[PDB]
């Protein structure tokens, strides 16, 4: 969806190339997460080398050059303002992570904020974990201070830590590898002997959610 | 001296026996004016033939009196033969015997009218009608071979072994350089170029023979053309407009290997060559594979001998050499072969003399010629 947004902005400027691979490569290389898009639009007036030039080769095998502009910051903003991307989803990622931890049981909330692990390729934007941490720390401390101001006593607070790590790009595969190495692993699998008795219904029940029956 | 006239569907090749190339090569065309002749004097005629029709073509409706090796317009064919003898060779046809040519599996009426016109209007003393691909084997200097001949109107395979043709194994395909020219007119429209007058068909015929070639692997050349500028070449129209063209350079000739490009059900020229060898007796096939002789202008594409060798090596069993024989003069080899046959000291009993025509009528030709 951030590629379709980059592609749509190249296409609005009528740039020489707006193929999907060129919009993808402009995310991986040119895009980053800013603090605030009206300040960053203003920085693209104040400082001239904020606009990059990207060299792309066409499907029929010739060179092109693309000016890359405000999509550098406005396209990663899709996570922090999803009203840019969609009519149907509205809650920004720092508020959405707050809703996960505040719906979760009270005794685990420090642990869930103390270790916010990032995963999957689309978390790799420059400054992404820092924008998530600062905006979630703002939400969390404003909620704690509403309580300190009613009670007349300072809290211990909570540390919000967003964690970017060397295996973040493929964390699901590296976890799957680490968990399948366990001596017990073959006992958690469906065996084909289970499938010979019960068929594909053996896999139907939800693992993650609470089931009725 | 005898005359040799190879009545091609697209070009006349004509000359004398014992010469090493045709004296006359010109379009097998009659043109008539299609516009208002407002100006008196100035050298006009009601009709034009060959190179005159080709030079004046902007003002003429051109047509060929030959369709698929059959004469469809005899009054225009008389004008082409008259131009051949009196204008282009500059001979009285009453003084010289004439060797003519046709494709195998033609209508018998084609050969009857062609012998009748030659005795009864050109007053020729003696004449003969050879099979074009039997003449191409004389030019090659061979007694055995399978000859793929493809001209303007027909493609045909005739296998010959030790001087005997196998008439049941002869294959004919009414697809050659006219069908490739018309398919190039079709696919030039998808690049945005419209060619529709019979004069514009002659421009596309010239684009075909300066720019088209046979791809050794078609599906790899399609991928190469879809991903490169290096395939593309340019041509100057008579207008000084420059066209540019790409995969259409090898899609046009690939119709010989895929006749379904023009909506034909036929097998390709590699399959009909192999089917013709496989209709022959099992002992002769080894020497036919080693002597695949190519002839006529539709065999002149760059890379066609190499694709033909690749494809027939993929049909045949791997233990014997497939050799495609593609002379640099193969565009004239039917006429060269007629010059040899009419010059051979053993052939002078085989002419139809007018004395035989005077008692038998035009049906004489079916018992004097193969
Ligand atoms: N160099 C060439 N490359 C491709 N096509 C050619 C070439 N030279 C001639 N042709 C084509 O072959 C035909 C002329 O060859 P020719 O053997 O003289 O045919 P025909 O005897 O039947 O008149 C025409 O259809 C012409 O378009
Ligand atoms: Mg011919």
């Amino acid at each position: 969806d951030v590629t379709y947004f980059v592609q749509s902005l190249l296409r609005d400027r009528n740039e020489p190339d707006s193929s999907l691979k060129t919009a993808e490569r402009i995310k991986e290389e040119c895009c980053y997460v800013c603090p605030d898009i009206v300040k960053e639009f203003s920085r693209f007036d104040r400082e001239p080398d904020r606009y990059l030039k990207y060299a792309s080769e066409s499907i029929t095998g010739h060179s092109t050059t693309i000016d890359v502009g405000f999509e550098r910051f406005l396209a990663p903003e899709i996570f922090f303002n999803p009203e840019i991307a969609s009519s149907d989803f509205l809650t920004p990622l720092p508020e959405l992570v707050d809703n996960v931890v505040q719906s979760s049981p009270i005794d685990v909330r420090k642990g869930l904020y103390k270790n916010i692990v990032l995963s999957g390729g689309s978390t790799l934007f420059k400054n992404f974990g820092n924008r998530l941490q600062r905006d979630l720390k703002r939400i969390v401390d404003e909620r704690i201070h509403r309580s300190e101001m009613l009670s007349g006593a300072k809290s211990g607070g909570v540390d919000v830590n967003v964690i970017s790590h060397k295996r973040q790009r493929n964390a699901v595969w590296f976890g799957g590898s680490l968990l399948a190495q366990t001596p017990e692993f073959g006992s958690y699998c469906h065996t084909k002997a289970d499938y010979e008795e019960y068929g594909a219904s053996i896999a139907r029940r939800y693992q993650i959610f609470g089931n009725s029956l | 001296t005898a005359l040799v006239c190879d009545n091609g569907s697209g070009l006349v090749k004509a000359g004398f026996a014992g010469d090493d190339a045709p004296r006359a090569v010109f379009p097998s065309i009659v043109g008539r004016p299609r516009h208002q002749g407002v100006m008196v004097g100035m050298g006009q005629k009601d009709s034009y033939v060959g190179d005159e029709a080709q030079s004046k073509r902007g003002i003429l409706t051109l047509k060929y009196p030959i369709e698929h090796g059959i004469i469809t317009n005899w009054d225009d064919m008389e004008k082409i033969w008259h131009h051949t003898f009196y204008n282009e060779l500059r001979v009285a046809p009453e003084e010289h015997p004439t060797l003519l040519t046709e494709a195998p599996l033609n209508p018998k009426a084609n050969r009857e009218k062609m012998t009748q016109i030659m005795f009864e209007t050109f007053n020729v003393p003696a004449m003969y009608v050879a099979i074009q691909a039997v003449l191409s084997l004389y030019a090659s200097g061979r007694t055995t071979g399978i000859v793929l001949d493809s001209g303007d109107g027909v493609t045909h395979n005739v296998p010959i072994y030790e001087g005997y043709a196998l008439p049941h194994a002869i294959m004919r395909l009414d697809l050659a350089g006219r069908d490739l020219t018309d398919y190039l007119m079709k696919i030039l429209t998808e690049r945005g170029y419209s060619f529709v007058t019979t004069a514009e068909r002659e421009i596309v015929r010239d684009i075909k023979e300066k720019l088209c070639y046979v791809a050794l692997d078609f599906e790899n050349e399609m991928a190469t053309a879809a991903s490169s500028s290096s395939l593309e070449k340019s041509y100057e129209l008579p207008d000084g407009q420059v066209i540019t063209i790409g995969n259409e350079r090898f899609r046009c000739p690939e119709t010989l290997f895929q006749p379904s490009f023009i909506g034909m059900e036929s097998a390709g020229i590699h399959e009909t060559t192999y089917n013709s060898i496989m209709k022959c007796d099992i002992d002769i096939r080894k020497d036919l594979y080693a002597n695949n002789v190519m002839s006529g202008g539709t065999t002149m594409y760059p890379g066609i001998a190499d694709r033909m060798q690749k494809e027939i090596t993929a049909l045949a069993p791997s233990t014997m050499k497939i050799k495609i024989i593609a002379p640099p003069e193969r565009k004239y080899s039917v006429w060269i072969g007629g010059s040899i046959l009419a010059s051979l000291s053993t052939f002078q009993q085989m002419w139809i003399t007018k004395q035989e025509y005077d008692e038998a009528g035009p049906s004489i030709v079916h018992r004097k010629c193969f």
